[PDB]
């Protein structure tokens, strides 16, 4: 959130790093944002407590591919690769649905 | 290849050599800094400046980063040269028409 | 329903020294308020600066629609280098003949406003709050609803939203502790840390308070016929440089 | 920060740096799952390696000890011959048995499929 | 293919010559330092005679090794080839940037006296 | 010795990385961990000689700091195992398969996170049986390992015996269902379709009508091919007339 001052490869291996993250290849199996199964929505809800309360934040998404266009953000540094949960990342893919106690849970 | 990676290997070599040498040096200078107690200086003389006014890949180096750097800097000089004729003289005959059309205005 | 939109002025204009003259351009007599007032009176806002002038002023040959209810708001400070901005709502082209007015009559130059993200927020938050009879401030919490929408490759995310009930919204806030920004102060930052996402830096939209008001890039559309002193008061905050 | 990683490297950098999901190269981990997590009790030892270099065939002499009954452990010894290329096995001998085991074992060890033979042993 | 490793070289050699020049400017007044064991305030002509001193030593050595190549410009080296159009572009971009440097003047005295008429 | 430094300041500067590079070599980094590498991992083929084959594993987003030491750990423990068979036909090994399983970050018990094993195979169903579904030791896991291993081996037993037939020409082109428990092959000129369970044949139908294939002879031999697949080889090649 602080913050062209930069050298190739140490860039390189971030671009490599968001691959991964959003790919699980460096080499990036199937541009370099199109996914695999491109997902045009998911609508996920997060639950989690804080201070004995139960807070709700329900994310909606729309597109032709919504976690290359994350991917691209990512590249772009508008979303920090490191705090990127796996359910947003792409994994149980096609699959809107709740999070609760870190663990994905499909919508009834 | 390997007449590119032997050089790569020697010039990272003599990279390290030149660390080694900066470190030690500094750390020269931090010492006899350090015999230098005081924050005053002394005038550093003629003669011993004198004297050393009388002792004193690498080369490859020098030249390829010398001519390189002739290279772009002049050709960015010009570009941003000549950009600055053809838009200041475009403000010039509309100068000239201004002055022109004023100088009849004048006669008027 | 009540929209608006905000145009800069470039000097301190006294509208009351040529009320006459428009009134007989636009063949109607306007009304015109005045009220010095001290909308930032938090501690850490301020307790100096902070006498704003503000002017009503309205083209109401009747009230039965935005446009002929449409009102004009002047506010402006001597202290602030481009000293006053302006206010209007509705879809009435008498509007356009006032400012015709305006800048032909003071020599007076004027443009039309923007918002950023940040002020986004930080007008989102202005609007909530509201003062009681006893100098004491209160919030109202709407459900809110952050609308972005990006340009990313081959249209891969159009658009996604975060939608935040009155709930989760007070509870954040509380989480914070006592604070007067819950927009900025908690809600952010927890988007950030569940999903490492900076909203100001996102290519946010909209800002809408359901039932409340809408916040928009061009213009605020208001449940309420009128804004509260403190909309106008970021606005001005905003207009400068 | 840039590192390079084998068969040999820390754990530790490994994870640091795991932003993949591949398996743990770490190698004495994956020895180590092999060899007291899921077949514990199992104190096997390689005794010959040489690798016939003109014919590129590795040739190897293994010796196995069971210690679940560490009052009489049983133990074998497989001789073995495998391509060292395009991942095939050209054969394999078992050339010493405890006698301890040996009838009850022979009739397993007399069958191919030596995952079979040394599964089965195990368990 | 070696382009890899020949820009790798291309920036080192900028590192390599940074850290040669600031060798330089720290074994010169560390000899200084040396005769003299504070003599850190050599004054700016004396820093400015130093610094002119350095500048020969670049002509010197890029000398030296232009003189190792060309001297027998026997094309065995890659990099020597790839040296020669680096040499060749240093001295053919000359002309327009001495052509623009001059012309600009008449051109601003062009301005001038529109400006004066005006 | 060249002037690398001159000789008033050699005096000073250290010459000893150049007059030996192993004191500047000690900072930028061996022949005994290439070599050793060579027989553990010998060991580790040998133990790939098994089938059944435990590897670890890591998610990447589990990892934390202890905000006190500055240092980093793994939230959740995660299991890898590796499914060999060893393949007769060819002596080498199929393309092996994995299952992969995560701890409940309250219950500190196992829960099957993501796998390789095909959805024939109901890995949940077995997790959820071991030990009542509370899969906490390594045993526990070995357990559903072993299981899902031998349901592999399962499969690759059955296709590798049908590989065989159709090599030495006892049976004419066939096709197979992905897990080869439903079967089709022509043997000369006769065609049969069976439905196999582990290593046994529980249904069987021949289609095809010939002179000599009378019902009493289609019965018969409908009978007989029923059994353990073992001597499937065996009686189909007696009764090849």
């Amino acid at each position: 959130l602080n913050d062209g001052k930069e050298e190739p490869e140490i860039r390189r291996l971030r671009l490599e790093k968001n691959m991964i993250k959003f790919k699980g290849s460096a080499n990036g199996v199937m541009s370099r944002y199109s996914s695999l199964v491109p997902i045009e929505k998911v609508g996920f809800t997060l639950k989690n407590e804080i201070n004995s309360r139960i807070i709700t934040i329900k994310l909606k998404f729309n597109g032709n591919d919504i976690f290359g266009g994350l991917h691209e953000l990512c590249d772009k540094n508008l979303i920090n690769i490191d705090k990127v949960p796996g359910w947003l990342a792409g994994e149980n893919g096609s699959f809107s649905g709740t999070i609760m106690n870190g663990d994905f849970q499909r919508e009834q | 290849k390997d007449v590119l990676d032997v050089y790569i290997k020697n010039l990272e070599n003599q990279i390290g050599n030149k660390r080694y040498f900066l470190k030690q040096a500094q750390g020269a200078i931090d010492e006899i800094t350090k015999r230098s107690l005081d924050t005053e200086g002394k005038p550093v003389n003629s003669e011993v400046f004198t004297e050393l006014l009388r002792k004193p890949p690498i080369g490859f180096s020098l030249t390829s980063n010398f001519l390189s750097l002739r290279a772009q800097s002049s050709s960015e000089w010009l570009s941003l040269m000549n950009d600055q004729s053809v838009d200041q003289k475009a403000m010039l005959l509309l100068q000239n028409n201004i002055n022109s059309d004023l100088k009849e205005l004048l006669r008027k | 329903p009540y929209t608006w939109k905000f145009l800069g002025i470039s000097k301190q204009l006294s509208l009351e020294n040529g009320i006459a003259k428009l009134n007989q351009l636009l063949n109607l007599e306007v009304d015109l308020d005045i009220q010095t007032i001290r909308v930032p009176s938090d501690p850490d806002g301020g307790t100096a600066a902070d006498e704003y002038i503000r002017y009503e002023m309205r083209l109401d040959i009747s009230n039965l629609d935005e446009g002929t209810y449409s009102k004009f708001i002047f506010l402006g400070n001597s202290k602030m280098e481009v000293p006053m901005f302006l206010c209007y709502c509705g879809t009435d082209n008498r509007n356009e003949v006032v400012l015709q007015w305006l800048k032909a009559e003071y020599g007076v130059i004027m443009w039309p406003i923007k918002f950023e993200q940040k002020t986004m927020i930080k007008l989102a938050d202005a609007s909530i709050v509201h003062v009681t009879k006893e100098n004491i401030e209160q919030i109202t919490w709407f459900s809110s609803k952050l609308y972005f929408e990006p340009e990313t490759q081959d249209k891969n995310l159009r658009q996604f939203s975060i939608e935040i009930p009155r709930e989760s919204c007070e509870g954040l806030a509380l989480g914070y502790g006592n604070t007067m920004h819950p927009y900025n102060d908690a809600i952010v930052p927890y988007i950030y840390n569940e999903t490492g996402m900076a909203v100001e830096r996102l290519p946010l939209t909209s800002v809408i308070l359901a039932g409340h008001t809408k916040i928009m890039r061009e213009s605020i559309v208001t449940s309420t016929r009128s804004l509260r002193n403190r909309v106008l008061a970021v606005v001005l905050q905003s207009i400068q440089f | 920060r840039v590192e390079r990683i084998n068969g040999l490297t820390n754990l530790q950098k490994e994870l640091v740096t795991k932003y993949d999901t591949l398996p743990l190269l770490n190698m004495n981990l994956r020895l180590s799952y092999l060899r007291d997590h899921t077949y514990p009790h199992l104190q096997v030892s390689v005794q010959s390696r040489d690798r016939v270099h003109n014919d590129g065939i590795e040739v190897l002499v293994v010796n196995y000890k069971f210690c679940r009954n560490t009052m009489n452990p049983f133990e074998i010894q497989f001789k073995m011959f495998y391509k060292f290329e395009d991942s095939t096995l050209l054969k394999w001998e078992i050339l010493r048995i405890s006698t301890n085991v040996r009838l009850k074992a022979k009739q397993l060890l007399a069958t191919r499929n030596f995952q079979k033979c040394l599964l089965s042993l195990y368990e | 293919s070696s382009e890899k490793q020949w820009e790798r070289i291309q920036q080192l050699e900028k590192e390599h010559v940074e850290v040669y020049r600031e060798l330089l400017i720290t074994l010169d007044r560390l000899y200084l330092i040396r005769k003299h064991n504070h003599a850190v305030i050599l004054s700016h002509t004396q820093q400015r005679l130093l610094e002119i001193r350095h500048q020969l030593q670049i002509n010197l050595e890029k000398t030296a090794l232009l003189i190792r190549l060309l001297e027998k410009p026997d094309n065995t080296n890659v990099l020597f080839t790839k040296l020669q159009n680096l040499l060749e572009e240093s001295n053919s971009l000359d002309y327009e940037l001495l052509q623009s440097l001059g012309a600009q003047s008449s051109l601003h005295k062009q301005l001038i006296e529109s400006r004066a008429e005006r | 010795q060249h002037q690398m430094f001159d000789p008033g300041v050699a005096d000073l500067l250290d010459t000893d990385i150049l007059t030996s590079p192993s004191k500047r070599k000690r900072k930028l980094k061996s022949t005994s961990d290439r070599s050793e590498l060579e027989d553990y991992i010998v060991l580790e083929n040998v133990y790939r000689m098994f089938g059944i084959t435990f590897f670890p594993l890591v998610d990447p987003i589990d990892l934390k700091i202890k905000d006190a030491s500055g240092e980093i750990f793994v939230d959740r423990e995660m299991l890898g195992i590796r499914l060999e068979v060893f393949s007769e036909r060819t002596s080498q090994f199929e393309k092996p398969h994995y299952v992969l399983l995560k701890k409940r970050i309250k219950s500190n018990s196992w829960f099957l996170f993501k796998h390789t094993i095909p959805s024939f195979i109901d890995v949940q169903g077995i997790f959820d049986d071991t030990n009542g579904g509370l899969v906490i030791s390594h045993d526990d896991a070995y357990l559903f390992a072993k299981r899902v291993f031998l349901q592999l081996v399962e499969v690759q037993k059955r296709r590798q015996i049908f590989k065989d037939l159709e090599a030495k020409k006892i049976i004419h082109d066939l096709d197979l269902d992905l897990e080869s428990s439903m079967v089709s092959f022509f043997v000369k000129d006769i065609k049969v379709e069976l439905f196999v369970k582990q290593n046994e044949i529980v249904s069987c139908s021949i289609l095809d009508d010939i002179h000599d294939f009378s019902q009493n002879n289609k019965s018969k031999w409908e009978i007989a091919l029923l059994g353990s697949l073992d001597d499937l080889e065996l009686k189909l090649n007696h009764s090849f007339a």
